[PDB]
């Protein structure tokens, strides 16, 4: 009579790595790395993502005419830009601190627009409606940015405007505008007859003043003007004061900013789709508990370490040897 | 057929309730038991896969007797309604 | 292969013991049959468990990370931050490839050492009661039905009780 | 007759935890984690920390009239700031690269004030003495930052001033000074008289050419007028020069700067007290030498490395089996 | 575990044995008492001294590190910095748990065979002058008073002087 | 009759460390640790190093009459500063965004220097050849950078210029310039007659409006006048534009820019030989395949790790016990 | 240390076995010799060389890395950018010289491993045919010309045979 | 009494002088010491602690017996004003 | 004399050629080789180095008895001249 000791064997063909061999078959193991994803770009918390689409930030926060889907969002998850966002400015001209915009829109999670500055009942010594340009066409007609507006000179005279916004919303407010910088000395005659015009803007944190740089460059979309766009962030209760004698082009639109936070931009040409996940990647999303993947760095929510790895088996069962 | 039995043996994976969570807090870790189910006949596989399953879902390592008497059960059905 | 038991004395596995990582081969004139070592195994796998879950929860699940954009005059500060996201990736790559490497060798290791300790385990209960023949197997030199296995397995073989009948037969 | 091998066991209920277990008792252990602290501020070196209270790194340098504790302060082993300093500008204005300022001065360990250009004797031609504002009271009093001189029209006129400095010092020596920009034309008329004027600063490294932007703004601190401050490190050997023409804020008091390493500015509420320290964090000192902490990742000294862990105990004996 | 001594073969420690890591209990007709192996007990905490200093002196001091202040339009700067911090906290965080938790896994198995090799080191000088019982105990088959206990500690002790001796008794 | 097991043993004297003890004898081991090197500068890819001596990047790039070694250079495998590269910009002002233009060019590999503006055609209506200073000597004569055109009056006018190129190149295009600001009014009369001149540059990218700042500054070399320097990379297709009524250093060379990666700009003050390295350090090359090097942080090419250690000896064999 | 063969109940190494790490040393009335084990030997050299790759190609050569250069009014960026350089060497400099440290214990034992169970592999082989002296030591109860030596190495040892033959002479 | 019995102590442990540092500089060590002596009566215990009081001050491993023998003389001296 | 003897040494190393690159994709690999040979007598220390410099140079393990096979003709080669 005989007894034996030994340990299990089966047909299991899975294989880890170890530091004195590779390529050990073992009984169990399991695979810590999730290379897998669902190719898609899904809600967060249920909530779906803002899809730019043709636009970039600049150009859906000013309102390019291009960009009228994007006039009706409020909440989103996360931004999606793709590899055809091209429609920002489209008037030439320089996007002031824009990259440090887009970095506080990166903790934004919803906003409500409004209109701070109404045309209709505003500006009653200015001209409001030949602030157009074949630059921004729209349907084929000169056309303009819809959260902004294009103040020129009434008959022949632009006489020194103030007007001041207090914030009573109860957060920040992001507030736009420009400063025009025509090519010509008559042609800054044109639009708003004083040739020492300027432009100053205040509020508790920011103070600038700003004047026309009148020279010529080359055409772009047809115009040897150029236009710079600059923001500021309103803190509660502060107040913005613009002043100018020309060149503005004020705020019409502006935007009460819902803080949160695992919000972000990401570039991806993936397809939105309606399914929901709680991670989410430019490839498309990843539904696991896997503590790393190496699908990629740049993540929304709450994701597997990203690893340049392509194999992370840990052997739990011993060496298997039928 | 499946379609009841993939509904009992998912209610009973949410019963099994291991952290006290309520029946209803694990209905994604039940479906990767289920699927576990279908892929052996081993009572011993089975119950390694469901205590991998909960303890990546949750940090939390289950008793294996306890585990392995949750398998036992699945496989005597598995097999009772096969 | 560090402790000589698996791979090692005993040559090879049991694709026919289904119900744990270690046990026993018996036979007797009584019957045939595989019985794993539910303390060895039950204590083998809260070892490995704890072992998985230590490296999973040490691992901060990522929460959110995104580029940052810089402009044409912010190359510098736009290098510096890729320099320390390379970085860190090429660390947490690198922990990661080798933290399971070497932790692989160690749970291959522990299982050589629970059989090992299993073998001798059951050697030192017997004594002379059996020789060893050096391949993981004892012969008896008595007879050893079903239920003096059973006390075996669970710990409780008696010695006293065949060391006179087995002295006997083996002499 | 027999012999027995065997292990010692205590009554110690030290545990550790090991990769294959928790929770598990030992015979001997050492904690590697300092997670205790004595609550106060301490000298370092000897030297007592500066305590800034109400007053920050702005309000003390400039010698905002709320500050006047501070002026006596010459070395420090570190700087801290509280939840109450607040008294920074008491005139309203942009302090230009201040977070860069306090960088430098995160590594000074000390220095000597000095009267750059004594009140008394530089301005022969300009009026030093109505250069107050109810924005800066003191004791109910206009009154004025104690470290710069406020000049203004003499009768009615401000001449063209040119005064320069040189550094014999042997370091770096610390300058600040301020640009006016009142809110109207009228205003600047009645300070300084000149519609045109400006400020030109210059040195080997800093060269900078100021005008006023005349404008109004919200009041603040009942002005609606602004004021900026500007600094620079005047290297050894080297000259500054200020010309203007008005709404300059002069230097009167400068710094010469003793470098240290090891310094810094800490920003705690914890009372400053007697005792004396090796590692000094914000929420207290740790008197240490276990290489980890968990106390708080800001430390002025030699410290512990932090880390997020709340235990850190090796085993050093055996499994203990009473 | 792994070795199958400490928790194992021998199930218990001695609250009795105050002067060492690792000893012997000796009973003959002349009196008991307990003896720590000061060579096995100086060996292992050189051994351990070592791990620990090892593990510290890799470790800086942290000399000053203080927070950086940034402006309202430096967020993106201010965010890398932030980046940086957590990142490498997470890095130093981790290694030291983990290093820890390794470490105390090989410390205890480190124990584990020191014991091992101090009874197989009896095990292999005394030979068949004694029998194992299997729990860490050798019988003798001879009178071994307390000069004879003596050499077995400090490794010296003479079979053939009591092979004979060993050999009638034993038979 | 006997057998017996047994090991190896040698009279090898390595050593290693281990945990558990320092200063083990092993029969065999490896050294991990790179830590010697040939304390020369050596090629890459069989290309040679520029070696800009006593000049620096901006002396280099503005051809600084002391630099014309460098006329020739057209690629090389990096760039190597020393201790004595002091010849930069030798008519004091400032160098703007000069450490980003260094950062530009640790990417350049190669390029082709052309003129951009032909001095003998490109200006007929202004004086090319009175536009030299004693600041920049060359041979005891005034003198000036090769690489710029200082343009003046010519006999008692400057009329307004305007001059464009259009990048034909197929790469970017490097393009400097600078901008001149005289001490005093009547100076500013003597050189360009104008009171009241502008220099303006425009391109897609880049626009900007500089206006003479004159004052009277510390001499520097002589110069109580200042000449600031401006840079741009003009992208493929792109134009540039320049326009002034005074005070324009106009672009004369300019550099058509090969990218390459793997370049660099380092610092040393080690001989340049004509040996060939696939890793260069500041001290010296590395011809190593060893994972780890302790000789310096700063490389070229590719390199062990840089690490703090003196020693990494892994064992191999075996405890060693003859 | 762990399993007690080199450096314990192995004393010492043999300074005249060149042709490999393990081997033998026999003595029969045909003549002496040293004998290295091939597949001792050749396992724990593919074991070390791949312990060792798997340490080298986890690290990235480090490809071009140079420094960056900040203005005056750039110093908190240039702290930052220092920060981010010590940091991530104060970590490879760590993770290096502990890693080594670590692997260079793991090393050694695995030799030590590999001895002891050459040493058991050969005692498990003999069996009563030979008796151990306790250092690493077989003497044999019958003659064992060079020809049974060989089966011994390469593992093929014929124990009946000599059964008999050895079971007279020792008894 | 400890006031005297502190002082002695004191001195002893900074006299050890394990690194030949001067008796004065171990100060903070030594205080260290003092503590554990009246935490424990086991020599092997204080042993224990004393080196590696030393180890984390110095980063120097002391010799165990070296060790061993200094709080013998501590422990003996304590029991003997006590 | 070490001339011919060092070139034909070289040739060799090259033709050995483990990877399949080509006999003159070796050539740093096999001045090692060639250094390490006028170093020892023993096949086995020789061995050891080969593969070494063939490991740090290729990330890529040779089999220990075909570099053996190597070491023993080279030694062979250096006493025939020696
Ligand atoms: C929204 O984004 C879309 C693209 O994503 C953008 O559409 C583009 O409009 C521009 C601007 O007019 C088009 O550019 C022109 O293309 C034609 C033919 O291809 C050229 O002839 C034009 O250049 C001529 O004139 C230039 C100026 O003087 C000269 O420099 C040049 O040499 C030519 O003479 C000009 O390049 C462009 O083709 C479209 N692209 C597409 C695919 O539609 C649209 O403008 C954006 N809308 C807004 C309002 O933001
Ligand atoms: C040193 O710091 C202390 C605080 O740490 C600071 O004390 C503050 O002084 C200000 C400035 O005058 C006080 O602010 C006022 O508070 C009263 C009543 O609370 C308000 O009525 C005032 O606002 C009125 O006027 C404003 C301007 O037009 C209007 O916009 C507003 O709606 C009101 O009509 C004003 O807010 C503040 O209360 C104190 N705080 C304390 C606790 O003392 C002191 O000024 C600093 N000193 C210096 C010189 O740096
Ligand atoms: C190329 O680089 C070299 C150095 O690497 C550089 O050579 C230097 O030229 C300067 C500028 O003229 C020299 O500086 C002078 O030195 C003399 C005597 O040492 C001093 O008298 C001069 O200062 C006087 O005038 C100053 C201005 O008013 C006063 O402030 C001062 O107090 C004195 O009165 C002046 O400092 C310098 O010595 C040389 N160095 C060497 C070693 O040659 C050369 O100019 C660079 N060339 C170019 C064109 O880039
Ligand atoms: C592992 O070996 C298997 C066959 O057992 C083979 O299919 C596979 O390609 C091997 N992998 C590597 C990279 O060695
Ligand atoms: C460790 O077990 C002890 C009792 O032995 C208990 O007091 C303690 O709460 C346990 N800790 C954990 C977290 O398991
Ligand atoms: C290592 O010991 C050797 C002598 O065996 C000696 O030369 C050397 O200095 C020792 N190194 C250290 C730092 O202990």
């Amino acid at each position: 009579d005989t007894i034996c000791i030994g340990y299990h064997a089966n047909n299991s063909t899975d294989t880890v790595d170890t530091v004195l061999e590779k390529n050990v078959t073992v009984t169990h193991s399991v695979n810590l790395l999730e290379d897998s994803h669902n190719g898609k770009l899904c809600k967060l918390k249920g909530i779906a993502p803002l899809q730019l689409g043709k636009c970039n930030i600049a150009g859906w926060l000013l309102g390019n005419p291009e960009c009228d889907l994007l006039l009706t969002a409020s909440s989103w998850s996360y931004i999606v830009e793709t590899s055809n966002s091209e429609n920002g400015t489209c008037y030439p001209g320089d996007f002031i601190d824009y990259e440090e915009l887009r970095e506080q829109l990166s903790s934004v999670s919803s906003f409500e627009k409004f209109e701070i500055f109404p045309k209709t009942s505003s500006w009653p010594n200015h001209e409001t409606t030949k602030g157009v340009t074949a630059a921004c066409s729209y349907a084929g007609a000169s056309s303009f940015y819809r959260n902004l507006l294009w103040l020129t000179k009434k008959g022949s005279s632009y006489p020194k405007l103030s007007k001041s916004y207090v914030n009573n919303k109860g957060k920040e407010v992001l507030v736009l505008w420009g400063v025009h910088h025509p090519p010509t000395g008559t042609d800054q005659q044109s639009l708003y007859q004083n040739a020492d015009a300027y432009v100053s803007v205040g509020s508790s944190k920011y103070n600038r003043r700003f004047t026309p740089e009148i020279a010529a460059r080359p055409k772009v979309r047809d115009q040897a003007g150029r236009m710079n766009y600059y923001w500021t962030l309103l803190e509660p209760g502060d107040t913005i004061t613009f002043e100018a004698t020309g060149n503005l082009i004020a705020p019409w639109y502006a935007f009460a900013l819902n803080r949160g936070s695992g919000s972000g931009i990401i570039t991806s040409d993936a397809p939105v789709h309606d399914c929901n996940t709680k991670c989410q990647t430019p490839h498309g999303a990843i539904n696991s508990s896997l503590p790393f993947q190496n699908i990629h760095p740049v993540t929304i929510g709450e994701c597997p370490k990203y690893v340049r790895s392509t194999k992370l088996r840990m052997a739990t069962g011993l060496r298997n040897i039928p | 057929d499946g379609q009841q039995l993939n509904r009992l043996l998912l209610e009973w994976i949410g019963a099994w309730d291991p952290f006290g969570l309520g029946k209803d807090a694990y209905d994604v870790e039940a479906e990767a038991v289920l699927q576990a189910v279908y892929e052996t006949e081993s009572a011993f596989d089975l119950a390694m896969r469901i205590m991998w399953i909960y303890v990546f879902a949750f940090n939390r390592p289950i008793p294996f007797p306890h585990a392995q008497k949750l398998a036992r059960r699945l496989l005597e059905l598995k097999q009772a309604a096969s | 292969g560090l402790f000589g038991a698996i791979a090692g004395f005993i040559e090879g596995g049991w694709t026919g013991m289904i119900d744990g990582w270690y046990g026993y081969h018996h036979q007797n004139e009584q019957g045939s049959g595989y019985a794993a070592d539910q303390k060895s195994t039950q204590n083998a796998i809260d070892g490995i468990t704890n072992k998985v879950n230590s490296v999973i929860e040490k691992m901060n699940t990522q929460f959110t990370a995104v580029g940052k954009e810089f402009n044409n005059l912010e190359r510098r500060i736009e290098n510096l931050n890729k320099k320390v996201d390379d970085g860190f990736l090429d660390i947490w790559t690198y922990n990661a490839e080798l933290l399971v490497l070497l932790e692989n060798e160690r749970t291959l290791d522990f299982h050589d050492s629970n059989v090992r300790n299993l073998y001798e385990k059951v050697k030192s209960q017997l004594k002379n009661n059996a020789k060893e023949i050096g391949n993981g197997c004892f012969e008896f030199y008595h007879k050893c039905d079903d239920a003096c296995m059973e006390s075996v397995r669970n710990g409780t073989y008696d010695y006293p009780k065949y060391s006179e009948e087995s002295k006997l037969n083996r002499e």
